[PDB]
């Protein structure tokens, strides 16, 4: 039981990792002037 | 709001042919007569929120007056159906010392060509009504003009900033039962969820 | 109301300074990456173009003082005219359109770094072994920290129902992700704490999971 | 097609570009609708545009069918 | 927050101070999770690396 | 300061509206079950009862 | 090299120090550019400086090449 639970836990960890990175990137790359705002401020 | 008064002055008349080019004149506040129209239900702390512009007169004597201002009026708000609530807040205008036999008010329609939506209220309408009030002293009636601003709230903010977190918190609270007792985390989860709700009460 | 200066030819020169408040529609849909075009409309109140011929000369920025939250793109002007039913005479006006873009160096590293760190820590729960009775502790505490962060977030954002600001969606996505992480760890925790004599694991799930694990871990 | 317009002062008789064979005019009351009267916007459009609740439109398809009311 | 300025023209010093503190604390959490993964382990299941 | 209205007999009638702030002692001992008696005292500033 | 300057009132003909053989002048409109006209800054610099969008520069390398416009 425990090995199955650990590996499914790791699989879930993955799915959330990919979902999270893709979500943050897409939402902060959607803004029309976002690319210009970082080049100026940073 | 910008008010709009239009009347006729008998003493401010002239012949255009005798004054070529002078088709209009302008007079400041205290140099000619203006009517004492003002908001009965004002809560401003100066009671006349208007900016006294100049009065424009053409050869026939027709006089045209636009006092703009930021007006604060008293209107009962009902928050029983918050945030799904519609308010009917009215603005009552009338003379202060004149009757209907000396100042015959006439209500023409309101203007929304310049309206600027604000993002928390949707304007249903602003209809007007001329009404009259009689008194024991005499048969003469006292008129008034009431504009009823009707507006409904916009729920796109409270819907997904006050009701999504609450639903998620409640679901997580229900989640404790699935959790096995061997894991010493049921009380932890439930009480922490209650604490998160307590914090949410601050925004709320 | 300052004084009016006159020289022998009659040329008169008038500078009324002031702190002017004007009405301009703000769009916070792309917050904080938003550019605003707020205009200032000047014109006579009782005079027409045949009595007061307005002429727009250009605006002055030699005295501009940057404030630290908005960058001034420009302030161009436009003279416009409006005709009416009463007569052929036109009524002029001068409109100056202040264009400005927000500066993100504040929100970037005071609203989006803490959120990202919190989300990462929330994802961190899965690595944690179940033997340690700390997975639920970590997940729920992270959610509580996010709830607290919502206070700063609220005091710093706009309250508009005309549109959904970007970071509102960002924080909603973060909240949903954290909550579903809590749910999933509860599930697998249900698996870890189990009595073999009481029940048996399903077949299909078992074999699929075992094959996927064996391939992933080589 | 020749359509009157107001973007040019004095009021002109500009000759419209192709693709737009409807001279139109749009009129409504602003604040100064007591002395000045209703506003006037003249032009030529592809198809005559939407009429808001407070706006009136009188759409033609002929030359100089949308003059200032004085004319 | 209630005590600092909200300016995007520059980065106040204590903002960097608090950022460094936050990063340090978070990485401490990560590292303790790692070594915790080590402490709770089944010997029959796996072997520790050599190097 | 509104205007003063006069009829042929000389009777004069005056309505100054306003947002008035007055001093009144509040007792919060029985909060929130508390009743307050806040008073407003009006009188002339330079005239007596014989004037 | 002798360059006019404005740091001295009345306008002087100060003689520039070494290392700076370019007399320059910089002119722009302030608020009072309707009656007073554009501003005037005169001096001598190593190499004539940067021109902002709203500033105009007329750079010389000769004696008294940057006088007040009246002169
Ligand atoms: C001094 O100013 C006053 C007011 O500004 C002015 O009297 C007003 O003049 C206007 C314009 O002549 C009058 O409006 C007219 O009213 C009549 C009757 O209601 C209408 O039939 C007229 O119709 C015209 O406008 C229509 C709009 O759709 C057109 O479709 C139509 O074809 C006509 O062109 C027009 O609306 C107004 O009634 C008077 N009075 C008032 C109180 O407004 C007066 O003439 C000015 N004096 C001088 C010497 O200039
Ligand atoms: C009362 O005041 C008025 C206004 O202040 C004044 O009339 C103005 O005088 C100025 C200066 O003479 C005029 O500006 C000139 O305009 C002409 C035509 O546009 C230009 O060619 C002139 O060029 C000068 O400035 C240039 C700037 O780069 C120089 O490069 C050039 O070499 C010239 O020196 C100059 O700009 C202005 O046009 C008038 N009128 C107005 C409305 O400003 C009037 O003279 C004063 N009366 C008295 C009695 O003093
Ligand atoms: C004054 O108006 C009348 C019409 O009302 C006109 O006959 C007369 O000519 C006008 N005055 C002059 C100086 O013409």
């Amino acid at each position: 039981w425990k090995f199955a639970a650990c590996v499914v836990d790791r699989l879930c960890l993955m799915a959330f990792s990919v979902f999270t990175i893709i979500c943050t990137i897409g939402i902060l790359m959607s803004a029309p002037n976002f690319v210009e705002a970082v080049s100026k401020d940073f | 709001i910008w008010l709009q008064m239009s009347w006729t002055d008998h003493y401010l008349q002239w012949n255009v042919s005798e004054y070529p080019g002078v088709k209009t004149v302008r007079f400041p506040d205290g140099q000619i007569w203006k009517p004492d129209i003002l908001l009965y239900n004002s809560a401003d702390e100066r009671f006349d929120a208007t900016f006294h512009t100049n009065v424009l007169v053409n050869s026939s004597g027709h006089c045209q007056y636009l006092p703009p201002g930021i007006f604060k009026s008293s209107c009962y708000i009902d928050v029983r159906w918050f945030p799904f609530d519609v308010q009917h807040c009215k603005l009552k205008f009338g003379s202060w010392s004149y009757g209907g036999w000396s100042l015959d008010l006439q209500m023409q329609e309101a203007d929304i060509s310049g309206y600027i939506p604000n993002g928390e209220w949707d304007l249903v309408g602003i209809p007007g009504k001329r009404s009259e009030r009689f008194y024991e002293c005499c048969k003469e009636p006292y008129p008034d003009v009431t504009f009823t601003v009707t507006m409904r709230r916009r729920t796109l903010y409270y819907g997904l900033n006050l009701l999504i977190p609450c639903v998620l918190i409640s679901a997580l609270a229900l989640l404790v039962f699935l959790l096995p007792a061997d894991s010493g985390e049921k009380i932890s989860l439930g009480i922490t969820v209650l604490l998160s709700l307590t914090v949410f009460m601050l925004l709320v | 109301h300052t004084n009016v200066l006159v020289n022998s030819s009659g040329h008169c020169q008038y500078l009324p300074p002031g702190i002017f408040k004007s009405s301009c529609y703000i769009d916070v849909r792309w917050f904080p990456f938003d550019v605003q075009h707020c205009k200032l409309k000047f014109g006579s109140w009782s005079y027409g173009g045949w009595s007061l011929d307005l002429q727009m000369q250009e605006a002055d920025i030699s005295g501009y003082i940057p404030n630290g939250e908005w960058d001034l793109v420009g302030i161009p002007g436009k003279r416009s005219e409006r005709f009416y039913e009463c007569c052929k005479e036109p009524y002029p006006d001068v409109t100056f359109t202040v264009t400005m873009r927000r500066r993100t160096l504040y929100y970037g590293l005071n609203l989006l770094i803490p959120c990202v760190l919190i989300s990462a820590l929330a994802l961190l729960v899965f690595l944690l072994p179940a033997d340690s009775g700390e997975k639920i502790s970590l997940g729920i505490t992270v959610l509580l920290s996010l709830t607290v962060f919502m206070l700063l977030v609220a005091e710093i954002m706009p309250a508009t129902s005309d549109s959904v600001p970007l970071i509102a969606q960002y924080f909603a996505s973060t909240m949903i992700i954290v909550g579903l992480s809590v749910v999933v760890t509860v599930i697998v925790l249900q698996y870890h704490h189990h009595d073999p004599d009481g029940g048996k694991m399903p077949k299909w799930t078992r074999v699929i999971l075992l094959n996927w694990c064996a391939w992933f871990l080589r | 097609i020749v359509c009157h317009t107001t973007a040019t002062s004095p009021i002109s008789a500009v000759t419209c570009p192709p693709g737009e064979n409807l001279c139109y005019r749009k009129m409504w009351c602003d604040v100064f609708c007591s002395s000045r009267g209703k506003v006037v916007e003249l032009g030529c459009a592809a198809t005559c545009p939407s009429k808001k609740p407070y706006e009136e439109v009188t759409c033609c398809s002929t030359d100089k069918c949308n003059p200032h009311p004085k004319q």
